[PDB]
């Protein structure tokens, strides 16, 4: 149940003492370690050639948030605002009004990525699969204002990444 | 370059004035390193290669480095140069002036005599025409210490060992 | 033409140091399963140039030096001594042939120590002085053992002439005769250049250019010390008609020794000041003294006293 | 010996990039000189290659186009240039090009 | 003259590089860091000096041991060997004294 | 307060990363509070979630499904490998040995992929949630876990080859920071600190949680209480963790991943 | 007996010092107990650093060699054999 | 892989090779296509100074043989 | 003109040197430091790009704020930043460094390192993946490449 690390008495056999002194004087263990690093030298390096080569990723990856649309072209978001509630960082700000047609369409869907923790609770909460974190992890900006994403920005992100987002959802919806 | 040795000797005197002006220890230590390096040059010019490297390796390399070690750990001084406050600046300038007066009275007047008689002729004259063959007179004589100077070796070694003892006894508090 | 020789000794060494930086980066990376600089130029061949240009354009900050005078002399001394130490080295023919070249090398290393003291003292920084004094202590212990080992190995050379080492090691490398001294000598060289595991991580006040020159001087000293080890122990065949053979073999040996310097750097944890000095005073020094006794007695008892001339 | 085979493979890589000019071009634009089957090319011009022999992470790579969306990318190879559909395959989200 | 030339060239090259590294790079205008060296105010431990004095003495004994290579050519080999061994034994004795007594504290 | 080179009073000043997490938790729901625990120990992420999940489940008087408990333990031991790799490598890196850090960090990168494959995020997963785990393992994940664990033992041995026997490493660790067993208990030390001094205590054994009672492993116990023994303990914990991982990969039961 | 245990203990605990004492001790005892020490002395004397100043022949010096190379005089054949 | 380091090492090797080759070539070029003579002891220098006089052009490299005699 | 051509080419040379040999300082504060280490880990290997982790802030060019900048740590960050030599660039990694992220409404968390120090590149994520951080550094390199410090001096 318990193992004794260390706790090993040294044998005082003259041969054993001789080998121990040989290790001390001839620096055997240091040579052993040196050989280990030399072996590491002749291995194949594990560096990928960024950005020409990208690291492995799974379909469940969570990244840039994106607002999706139905195949007809109507925004899936029906302004339930439960994604706003579930958001543990209070990053989503949703304001909705009855559209000219009469449906629940948000007039404001603002998420500050600078406050979002990329948890993924929003996509798990949405009952129409509207807000789904996309696959894009490389969206660094130079100004803080850019991080704060408007509803228009989210819609454009959805339109840009829709193919991949839909493919990933199709590849993962069964697990969810 | 016939008077190179004289130039070196003058620079040696200048450095001695520099560190003898008692400046800030750090600046003085340099005044001594410079003079020490010059003196090594003079010794080399006379042919004492081993002795020239002796002062460079021991005096400049170790003796003055341990001196600097102390000045660095016990640093309680306001840094100042040789041309700083008049106490050091005036002393440095006056020493240089005395040396220059000696030089002028030595070159313009061949037989300069202050306390000893000096001749203004270039030091190259004093060099002796002779061949040592496959020999290093300096090296051979110094190596003879182990053969001829056994007594010197004994006394010097005992002095060194007792010096270690004394240093510890003094710096035990 | 002699000035041409001086330039052909100085400039190539500096370029070699510049590329040694890249070589070290790549070697350490590939020993860490990483690719060293590979983007800046083909295989990173332009990396040292990029580093130099960036350094000589970075805003130099002033470190409130108590004595600019001294703060500026320290880099000059380090670089000049590093350049000078290469002069007596016999690549088969030395630039300046000294009967006592070995002692000249030792003296030059001894003066180099001052650069450390001057840098810390003039830096006006308590931590700087402390670290500088630690460097003084480290180089203090190496010099004793280094001198003893050098004397003991030269007891079979017959003089302090560096060129004679080639003749002495004509048939057999000196290492096969004095391998324990070789081990202690290599470790002492590591200690001298503060190469790991004898570093004291955590003259930093130097900014850009000054720092760059101190770095260059240190790495040139690394290469020079490895060359000294090569000439001392790893003798090379010299054909008087074709010296290029000796030059090639010697260069290869020096490169191997520098590669071993990097290989040790990324193989072992750094020592502690107490441990480093309890090595260079209580393990190496007694053994060096005993081996010096042995290397004095051996030529006499074996009638193998080398020729004086 | 196998060393000769390695050198010959290097020369084959030189040829496979379309001569010395292309070999240097991929060497200085991508810092990699291995060749692989051209899986496909997007409309923007980026070409995608896959070599199963290479270990996971370097099996698939993309050579970015010289000009994309009215921007010179001969040297400025932005990581976001990859189109969304190729993003899945390149990032190993799916095994289907 | 050759060695003097080498020394001159090395020193001048180093000083020129120091010039182009201390005064040339600071010509480029980089605004002004109005940042004062905020200073508001001594570890003279023997632990350091002891390392220094002992080194001085051991270096002195090493100086006496330098002429050994040429001393091996003497006809009085027995006497030279005895003296050399004596100097080495004294070095070892000094080291032993410090080690056995309160020394080598570094 | 240093007597030149000797430490007399080392006053640790903390709060440079005090973010008021506990107060923020009070203003958020139980589900919303789970991501906070991932941040607390940013080296061991899922282990933090498990502790919070068990606490909520205990108050809820519910039992996570059997499959989830095995999944929690499997990733929990994977998480233990992550921290022990980080602890040993970074400790060696600060001491000076830099090569082992990069060697084991690639394996750490591989394990991060396992996190991302099952949760979609590399470090912070929020996968272990009160009631079970968020989703079921993606088809093929277990197979890759077996492949990594198969070759991971060699990597640990390579680490030992470069550190364990190295005299410099021993000099920097042996007889350093020795803690008496009685002091460790009184000072509230736990984990490796207790085991390092010889105290035979391990919650996974004494107070089994989830299915740790259904796995067989050995608790490394120190003998001298110095840093070196604790270094050996952490290494051995990595080895015994692989033992637990193999068992979990061979005992993963069929079922749901959340309480029904 | 007791000394033998001490040596084993010393080599077990401080092998470096034990080796240093042994090497130093041999470097003192072995020189006296070596026949080539006599040769080493002779070789040093044999080496003709300085000119062998000739002596004026008086007619009563049979041993002294009054010739370039004939049997009279010292021989270096011993060294040649070595 | 590991052979990627070889370029930098080769460049450094050429840089280090330049000094020794330069020294040898300059020595031979300035010393009449012969190894530069050494003067470690006065006797060697005395031979050089005599050789300089014998040459007649104040250069020790040029050596006069039996043709110069008689 | 010829003067413009010379200045532009020299400016490009200076830009190349700095962007090629960027030396970052690891201001690792929180979880994001771990991913930063994974960037320097063999898989990504920032050193391959010439970006070598310079421990000394006095010899650094990029300050990567990785973690939650608390009020207690805030003065230290600025003081370290002004002790950096120029040109100096600040890269904010992580939502906590960007705008406080999970702790935006905390009583002792700075609402973004932008308040304390001017930021050049913001890397989003919690934690941003090592590639994203590597992407940000490359974006900073391109940002340096676009800089025309000399050209503006000549055209002044
Ligand atoms: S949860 Fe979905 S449907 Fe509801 S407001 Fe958010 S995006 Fe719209
Ligand atoms: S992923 Fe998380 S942080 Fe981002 S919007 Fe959704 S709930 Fe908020
Ligand atoms: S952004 Fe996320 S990972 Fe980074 S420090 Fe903040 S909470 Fe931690």
């Amino acid at each position: 149940t318990y193992k004794f690390v260390n706790m090993r008495e040294p044998s005082m056999d003259m041969k054993s003492v001789t080998d121990r002194a040989a290790q001390t004087l001839l620096w055997t263990e240091l040579v052993r370690g040196l050989g280990m690093t030399l072996s590491y030298l002749f291995r194949e390096p594990a560096t990928i050639n960024y950005p020409f080569e990208k690291g492995p990723l799974s379909p469940r990856f969570r990244g840039e948030h994106a607002l999706r649309r139905y195949p007809s072209g109507e925004e899936r978001c029906i302004a339930c605002k439960l994604c706003e509630a579930v958001c543990p960082a209070q990053a989503i700000t949703i304001e909705a009004e009855p559209r000219a047609d009469g449906s629940r369409r948000t007039t404001r869907y603002d998420i500050d990525m600078t406050k979002c923790i990329y948890c993924g609770f929003c996509q798990e909460a949405c009952p129409v699969d509207a807000i789904v974190e996309g696959p894009n992890f490389e969206f660094s900006t130079e100004t803080h204002e850019e991080l704060l994403y408007n509803k228009e920005k989210l819609l454009n992100n959805g339109d840009k990444w829709e193919a991949e987002i839909a493919a990933n959802i199709q590849a993962d919806y069964l697990y969810r | 370059t016939m008077y190179i040795a004289f130039i070196l000797s003058t620079i040696f005197v200048i450095g001695f004035v520099g560190f003898s002006s008692k400046p800030s220890p750090i600046y003085g230590g340099l005044g001594l390193i410079v003079s020490g390096g010059v003196g090594c040059g003079i010794v080399l010019n006379f042919g004492g290669s081993f002795l020239g490297l002796m002062v460079f390796l021991i005096y400049l390399g170790g003796m003055l480095v341990v001196f600097g070690y102390t000045t660095a750990m016990a640093t309680e001084m306001y840094p100042e140069v040789w041309v700083s406050n008049k106490t050091v600046f005036g002393a440095f300038v006056s020493g240089l002036m005395m040396e220059f007066c000696m030089v002028y009275y030595a070159l313009k007047e061949e037989e300069v005599e202050i306390i000893f008689k000096f001749n203004g002729l270039g030091d190259w004259v004093i060099y002796d025409t002779g061949d040592s063959g496959f020999f290093s007179e300096e090296a051979m004589g110094i190596a003879a210490l182990y053969s001829y100077g056994t007594w010197l070796v004994i006394v010097t070694g005992w002095s060194l060992l007792i010096g270690v003892v004394v240093i510890m006894e003094i710096t035990r508090g | 033409m002699f000035m041409i020789n001086i330039l052909s000794l100085i400039i190539p060494i500096l370029l070699a140091v510049a590329f040694l930086t890249l070589v070290e980066r790549k070697v350490l990376g590939y020993m860490q399963l990483r690719k060293g600089p590979n983007v800046v130029g083909p295989y990173g061949l332009l990396q040292p140039i990029a580093d130099a240009l960036k350094l000589f354009t970075k805003e130099p900050l002033r470190p409130a030096t108590s004595s600019i005078s001294m703060f500026i002399i320290a880099p000059i001394l380090a670089l000049s001594l590093a350049l000078t130490m290469w002069v007596p080295l016999p690549m088969p023919y030395p630039l300046i042939n000294m009967n006592l070249g070995v002692l000249f090398m030792l003296a030059m290393s001894s003066l180099a120590v001052y650069s450390i003291l001057w840098s810390g003292w003039a830096s006006n920084s308590k931590y700087a002085l402390i670290g500088a004094l630690r460097a003084v202590a480290q180089t203090i212990s190496y010099e004793v053992t280094l001198a003893i080992i050098l004397l003991s190995v030269l007891l079979m050379n017959g003089s302090y002439t560096l060129s004679t080492l080639i003749t002495t090691q004509e048939h057999i490398w000196m290492i096969f005769t004095s391998w324990p001294l070789a081990m202690m000598w290599f470790i002492s060289t590591l200690a001298e250049t503060n190469r790991a595991p004898f570093d004291l991580t955590e003259n930093v006040e130097y900014a850009a250019g000054p720092f760059a020159m101190f770095f260059m001087a240190e790495y040139a000293n690394i290469i020079m010390m490895n060359a000294f080890t090569a000439i001392l122990f790893l003798g090379a065949s010299h054909d008087p008609h074709t010296p290029e053979l000796y030059t090639i073999n010697f260069v290869l040996k020096t490169l191997a020794l520098t590669i071993t310097f990097l290989w040790i750097r990324a193989s072992y944890p750094r020592f502690r000041y107490d441990q480093l000095m309890h090595l260079l005073w209580k393990s190496f020094l007694p053994l060096t003294l005993a081996l010096c006794m042995w290397h004095i007695s051996l030529p006499i008892m074996t009638a193998s006293i080398p020729p004086q001339s | 010996m196998e060393l000769v085979q390695v050198l010959r493979r290097g020369l084959q890589q030189v040829s496979g990039h379309g001569g010395l000019r292309g070999y240097l071009r991929v060497l200085f634009r991508a810092n990699d000189v291995r060749v692989g089957t051209l899986v496909g090319e997007d409309k923007y011009g980026n070409k995608y290659y896959e070599d199963n022999k290479q270990f996971f992470g370097r099996h698939r790579w993309v050579i970015y186009t010289t000009e994309m969306n009215g921007r010179d990318t001969f040297w400025d190879v932005d990581g976001s240039m990859v189109p969304p559909e190729w993003h899945r395959w390149l990032h190993c989200m799916t095994d289907d090009p | 003259m050759n060695i003097m030339l080498t020394l001159l060239t090395n020193v001048t090259l180093a000083s020129l590089l120091v010039l182009i590294a201390f005064w040339l790079p600071q010509l480029n205008a980089y605004s002004e860091k109005t940042s004062p060296y905020e200073c508001g105010f001594l570890p003279f431990s023997m632990k350091f000096f002891l390392v220094a004095i002992t080194f001085l003495l051991f270096d002195l004994e090493i100086a006496l041991l330098l002429p050994l290579p040429w001393a091996s050519q003497t006809n009085n080999l027995k006497t030279m060997l005895t003296m050399a061994l004596f100097l080495l034994i004294l070095l070892a004795a000094s080291l032993a004294y410090e080690w056995t007594q309160k020394g080598l504290e570094w | 307060e240093l007597s030149g080179e000797m430490v007399r009073k080392c006053d640790p000043h903390i709060g440079l990363l005090h973010r008021g997490t506990e107060k923020l938790i009070e203003y958020k729901t139980y589900l919303q509070a789970l991501p906070y625990f991932d941040r607390l120990d940013y080296v061991s992420m899922m282990c933090n979630e498990q502790a919070y999940s068990l606490a909520v489940e205990k108050l809820l008087n519910i039992q996570p499904p059997p499959r989830a408990q095995w999944i929690r333990v499997l990733f929990g031991e994977i998480t233990r490998l992550l921290n022990h790799i980080m602890a040993v490598t970074t400790h060696a890196l600060d001491i000076g040995a830099m090569t082992p850090f990069f060697w084991m960090f690639e394996e750490r990168e591989k394990m991060f992929e396992f996190y991302e494959r099952v949760s979609g995020a590399r470090m912070h997963a929020a996968y272990i949630r009160p009631g079970g785990v968020h989703q079921d393992l993606p088809l093929g994940l277990l197979d890759d876990i077996y492949e990594f664990s198969k070759n991971f033992s060699f990597r640990i041995d390579e680490l030992e080859e470069m550190l364990t026997n190295n005299r410099i490493w021993r000099n920097r660790t042996v007889d350093i920071g020795v803690v008496t067993a009685e002091d460790a208990l009184n000072y509230g030390f736990s984990g490796v600190m207790l085991r390092g001094s010889g105290i035979q205590w391990d919650l996974r054994k004494t107070q089994p949680y989830d299915v740790y009672d259904q796995v067989e492993f050995d608790v490394p116990i120190g003998s001298r209480g110095d840093c070196y023994d604790r270094y050996l303990c952490r290494v051995e914990e990595m080895r015994q963790s692989l033992r637990i991982i193999s068992q979990c990969l061979n005992k993963m039961p069929p079922g749901e991943i959340k309480v029904d | 007996g007791r000394i033998a245990s001490f040596l084993k203990n010393a080599w077990a605990k401080e092998p470096v010092l034990v080796a240093s004492f042994a090497i130093g001790g041999l470097a003192i005892i072995l020189p006296s107990l070596s026949p080539y020490t006599n040769y080493a002395i002779r070789i040093n004397r044999a080496t003709p650093y300085n000119y062998p100043v000739p002596l004026r022949d008086d007619g009563n010096m049979p041993d002294v060699p009054s010739h370039p190379q004939d049997p009279q005089g010292p021989s270096l054949e011993w060294l040649k054999n070595l | 892989m590991w052979f990627e380091i070889l370029p930098g090492i080769a460049v450094m090797a050429a840089c280090l090779f330049i000094p020794g080759m330069a020294t040898a070539h300059i020595h031979k070029f300035t010393n009449g296509g012969k190894e530069k003579r050494v003067a470690h002891f006065s006797y060697q220098w005395n031979l050089m100074e005599r050789d300089r006089c014998i040459s007649g052009v104040n250069r020790y490299h040029v050596t006069k043989g039996l043709e110069n005699i008689d | 003109s010829r003067g413009e051509y010379v200045v532009a080419k020299l400016d490009d040379l200076v830009n190349w040197a700095r962007r090629s040999s960027l030396w970052p300082m690891t201001f690792g504060l929180a979880c994001c430091a771990v991913e930063m280490m994974h960037m320097a880990a063999p898989r990504y290997d920032m050193d391959r790009f010439g970006v070598v982790f310079r421990a000394s802030p006095r010899q650094s060019d990029v300050m990567i704020v990785a973690g939650t900048l608390t009020n207690k740590m805030a003065p230290a960050l600025r003081k370290v930043y002004d002790q950096m030599p120029e040109p100096r660039y600040v890269v904010s990694m992580g939502s906590c460094a960007n705008g406080g992220g999970y702790y935006h409404y905390s009583y002792s968390v700075v609402r973004g390192c932008d308040r304390i120090v001017p930021v050049d590149i913001y890397v989003p994520g919690c934690p941003p993946t090592a590639e994203a951080l590597l992407y940000g550094i490359l974006q900073l390199q391109r940002k340096i490449k676009r800089e025309k410090r000399l050209r503006i001096w000549y055209r002044r």
